[PDB]
């Protein structure tokens, strides 16, 4: 139809996907609603290993946002592949899933994008780079241009699916690292990933978080968000799932009007359950008040624009 | 067939204590409540305050349609502090209700039910009560807070039979002067379920002089995002089960003493 | 008294300072309340030659925040020393001023502030070095230390009042830039300037700045700012005002938690013209509410925190 | 002396076009208004948008300490949006009024008044023409629409004695078809005063016409912060001095025709 959208490994029947790590891997939010409604799903970070992830708090409310430290909590890819992925695709076998892939170091990375994709639902792997690298003293490897090929150009050699790579927003110019890795054979990307915030308890003059820092997501990082996914547009010819801040199919729009392809919707749906589905139903009557027909047209007018 | 989520009416607000309101809830979300302990998952009336905010129900009336909370206020910046605001007649965004509540199903006219709480872990405890009391058992029931000032559900608690009722308060203003885990100290039966929500210190004191009782039933708090399990903001280690991570907004908020460290 | 704060230059009655380009000179809000209320004013920005500055639209909400984009306007540095800084010396003799000073090449900024400390009421100039460098590529002169350090010490010869940095969010790492400028000679430090972020019009399909970009200001953006305050406070020893997003007494004692010695205050002007005056008048009772006796005492605490 | 800010008492609420609300504000800050084309600075009921909303002055009256603004809303995401929903009864946190108006010491009975108004740049230009009918000058008022749909204030002009009205719309649903700038060219006589408030293309048709008027007098429109002059968000630039930047919320938002480029 209208909303439907075509990607490197996804036929989309609307372009609303969960963000990563705020959906689990569907099962409470099904509860809710026929997930068979999104477009897709980013399922919570797959790491080789199982992770109980950082101590709490792990959250907290900030001003059109909140900052998150669960420090990328998974059941292993073990579990992943023989519990997560086949509920997913029992229930919903038409529904393609995005595979969150993260790591400590590149093996790591490797081992996970070469099992990942023999799971029959899981049609792209959405490569996490903005986690610490123990071989560079800690560097996310999504700061350094050089580091990230190699990761993407590694993980590539191994994936049966298309490869995405999302982005971090935490970087002095984001261009090269988009460049190297769309060089490195990065199918697409997403972006953007949180940024960095603390917040301190008036009372014990301590962080909230017992990580200090947090990521910062919500409504309050949309700006940024667009800023760069628009910043980006204009450098790769990979297409682009774009998030930060969406609640409203206003904000896909205005996502689209910066170079996306596709939009992500991670913290609105702690606001609201039914965030996705309600933007899914009411993005045509917004469309047309906006005089747009299709997304598949509004991509090409807008890559053309340019 | 379950609502999940409703835009309730607030019936009625009121400060019941200093900085607690008291708000009765009228709704569909109410048909569908059974195990007291579960929580509503409240949006503040805020657009700049995105996560709900738990808090426990205190009672309800089927009938009635209605349910009962009583929570805390934080200061001119909180999102409770907006919630006050909030008069008779206004709509409220509830998720609910949610999680595992305290399990009355077991409870039999023979035991002898102890009950536990403290501060703004006591409003769940109520209607937890309310339906012992229809098993026809014998419940104590000691309740702590930090002041007079800040007593809550006295008066409910008194007009239920079968309950004898000790407070205390932490600098003396009101019953017995010092913390509740002394009027525990202090047990003279053999306990068969106790019931215990409050502040982590005294879940505490009450979890190691009930070590060795299985039907321990402790609720917990925690800060929450989603509340429905999905973001895993919540977690607790799972004592029986290391390499297990508990979810208080979904496993809980009620557990047993032995899923629990501390 | 309890909000008194001692700085290099700067004996403030309290800490609450009105942010540069959130008060122009001063003239348009004295007719809401006395000045003398402020502990000091970061006036606009000065560059050696006037600047109509950049086309409209200029600003833009956000969520709990907004853009803006007016390209550093200003009379020019004769304009300033003759005009706007005599007129504050006249109407507010006792008030210190800082004086935010801004430049497109190194030769401009030190020339302005060669100037700007013959004026009796600037007490501190405030080095804006978020701004694009002709001499560089366009690189803004606060994302390369060694720049930084540069035009640092080159300013710091010429100052004949304490020099403080304000530094840029935009950065991979703020610490080596931090550290740089310390190293320069700089007094102190302010941070943070803005972040980067775009708005779309959905009927246009275009920015809705005339700029595209502009820096995201306003509470949405404080998580930010206490994290990297918090960053650059544990890396060097000069003090440090604090500002993004503060809006509320709580929001002043945040920034105290996290290694602030006075706070500027900038959107939330335009939302509540007397929010300054406000958080001023209720700092005490919010200090009594977490047991501050004093913000000079909560200084050394939480220094010695560390 | 002067208040500055207020948190006003909205009388009244009611959609009286497609999209456009008139608002009746009690407060003390009528007290305070005199030229017509002042403005007020609005807060959102919605703490996530933080810029006042800047709003022509419709009317007023001294007496009834209440003035009216008529104002079109957006989508559901937009200010004007919530500000809609507040209700007889509610408060409204208003800074105001603010800026330079529409002057009117000079004008007398001699005098023949033209008013050019198109769709909501029509508020301010009533308490205008409410103001001159007292000098007992003869208007004419031109107002122009997108449709009939979005018509204003039609009755309230009609009302006034000393008065032709004539109304288009851009696709003829009511009166004239066509533009505002039609009905000018049609203009058969010397006008002594323009005074005019509307859409961009439409202040440049007047602004051409009449460009040998030095009384010609046009409000501007701009994206607003601080709405007193300090951020500089709102500058034109200066036509008759180059390198001087005009603010509309502060220098204006009324200019003389001489002072603007197109
Ligand atoms: C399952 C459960 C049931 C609860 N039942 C009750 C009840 O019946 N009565 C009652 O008074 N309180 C209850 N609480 C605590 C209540 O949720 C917090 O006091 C409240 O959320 C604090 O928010 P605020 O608006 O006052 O402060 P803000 O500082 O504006 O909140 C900031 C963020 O921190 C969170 N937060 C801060 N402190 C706490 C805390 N102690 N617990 C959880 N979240 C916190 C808030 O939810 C919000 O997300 C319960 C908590 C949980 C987890
Ligand atoms: C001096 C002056 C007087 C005005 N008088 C009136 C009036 O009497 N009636 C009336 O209907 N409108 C008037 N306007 C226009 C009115 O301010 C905007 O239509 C309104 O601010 C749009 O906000 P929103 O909440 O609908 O949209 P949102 O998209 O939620 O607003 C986003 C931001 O953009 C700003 N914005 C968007 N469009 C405009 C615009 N065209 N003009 C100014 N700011 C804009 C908003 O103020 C806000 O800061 C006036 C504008 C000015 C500058
Ligand atoms: C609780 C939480 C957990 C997240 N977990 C992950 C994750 O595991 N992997 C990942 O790539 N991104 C993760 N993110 C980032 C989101 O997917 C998204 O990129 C970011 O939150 C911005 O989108 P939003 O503002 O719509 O939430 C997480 C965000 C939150 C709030
Ligand atoms: C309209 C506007 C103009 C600004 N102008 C300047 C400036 O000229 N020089 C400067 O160093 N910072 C400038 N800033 C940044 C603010 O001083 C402050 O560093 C930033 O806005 C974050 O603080 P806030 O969130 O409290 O506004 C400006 C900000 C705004 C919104
Ligand atoms: S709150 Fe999200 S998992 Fe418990
Ligand atoms: S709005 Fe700030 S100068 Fe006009
Ligand atoms: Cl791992
Ligand atoms: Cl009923
Ligand atoms: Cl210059
Ligand atoms: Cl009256």
């Amino acid at each position: 139809n209208r909303l439907s959208v075509k990607l490197p490994g996804l036929d989309l029947k609307n372009p609303i996907i969960p963000a990563s790590g705020c959906f689990g891997f569907g099962e409470e939010y099904a509860k809710y609603y026929d997930l068979n409604k999104l477009g897709s799903i980013m399922v919570k970070a797959t790491t080789l290993h199982p992770r109980f992830g950082n101590p709490t708090p792990r959250v907290a409310e900030t001003a059109s946002g909140m900052l998150n430290a669960d420090g990328l909590q998974n059941p292993g890819l073990e579990v992943i592949m023989a519990e997560k992925l086949p509920w997913l695709n029992e229930n919903f076998p038409d529904l393609p899933i995005i595979a969150n892939v993260a790591g400590s170091e590149e093996d790591d990375y490797v081992a996970v994008c070469a099992k990942i994709g023999d799971a029959p639902n899981v049609k792209v792997i959405e490569l996490n780079i903005s986690c610490p690298n123990v071989k560079h003293g800690g560097q996310a490897f999504g700061t350094d241009p050089d580091v990230a090929a190699a990761l993407v150009k590694a993980c590539k050699a191994v994936s049966k699916v298309p490869l995405y790579v999302k982005l971090s927003p935490n970087v002095t110019d984001i261009v090269p690292i988009a460049k190297a890795v769309e060089a490195a054979g990065a199918d697409g990307l997403t972006m953007i990933n949180t940024l960095m915030g603390v917040r301190f308890d008036l009372k014990t003059r301590k962080p909230v978080l017992a990580n200090i820092t947090g990521g910062l997501s919500g409504p309050a990082i949309k700006p940024v968000a667009l800023k760069l996914i628009h910043q980006v547009a204009q450098v790769v010819d990979i297409p682009i799932i774009g998030m930060g801040g969406v609640e409203s199919a206003q904000d896909v729009l205005e996502m689209y009007m910066a170079g996306a392809s596709a939009v992500a919707v991670g913290t609105a749906n702690f606001a609201d359950p039914f965030v996705c589905p309600k933007i899914i139903e009411k993005l045509p009557e917004v469309m047309d008040q906006y005089g747009i027909d299709s997304l598949e047209n509004l991509i090409q007018e807008v890559k053309n624009s340019k | 067939m379950p609502k999940l989520q409703e835009m309730m009416t607030i019936v009625s607000q009121r400060e019941v204590a200093s900085n607690i309101f008291e708000m009765v809830l009228k709704g569909e979300l109410v048909e569908e409540m059974d195990l007291p302990g579960q929580f509503l998952h409240l949006a503040v009336p805020n657009a700049s305050m995105l996560l709900r905010r738990p808090i426990s129900i205190s009672s309800w009336d089927k009938v009635a349609k209605t349910c009962t909370i009583l929570y805390r206020i934080g200061d001119e910046t909180s999102g409770t502090y907006e919630i006050s605001k909030l008069q008779s007649g206004a709509k409220i965004d509830v998720m609910g209700p949610l999680g595992n509540g305290f399990p009355v199903d077991e409870v039999v006219s023979t035991d002898k039910i102890l009950i536990v709480g403290g501060g703004i872990g006591v409003p769940p405890l109520y209607e937890l009560a309310k339906q012992l009391e229809e098993k026809n058992c014998q419940m104590t029931i000691l309740l702590g807070f930090a002041s007079e000032k800040v007593k809550i559900l006295e008066k409910e608690f008194a007009e239920l039979k079968n309950v004898s009722l000790k407070i205390a308060t932490d600098d003396g203003s009101y019953g017995t002067k010092g913390h509740v885990g002394m009027l525990m100290e202090e047990i003279d039966f053999e306990v068969d379920a106790l019931y215990t929500c409050g502040a982590p210190a005294m879940l505490k004191a009450v979890a190691k002089k009930y070590e060795q009782l299985e039907r321990l039933y402790i609720s917990m708090e925690s800060r929450m995002a989603c509340g429905i399990g999905a973001c895993y903001a919540c977690v607790e280690h799972d004592k029986e089960d290391e390499n297990h991570a508990l979810k208080v907004c979904e496993d809980g908020p009620v557990f047993l003493g032995k899923q629990l460290l501390l």
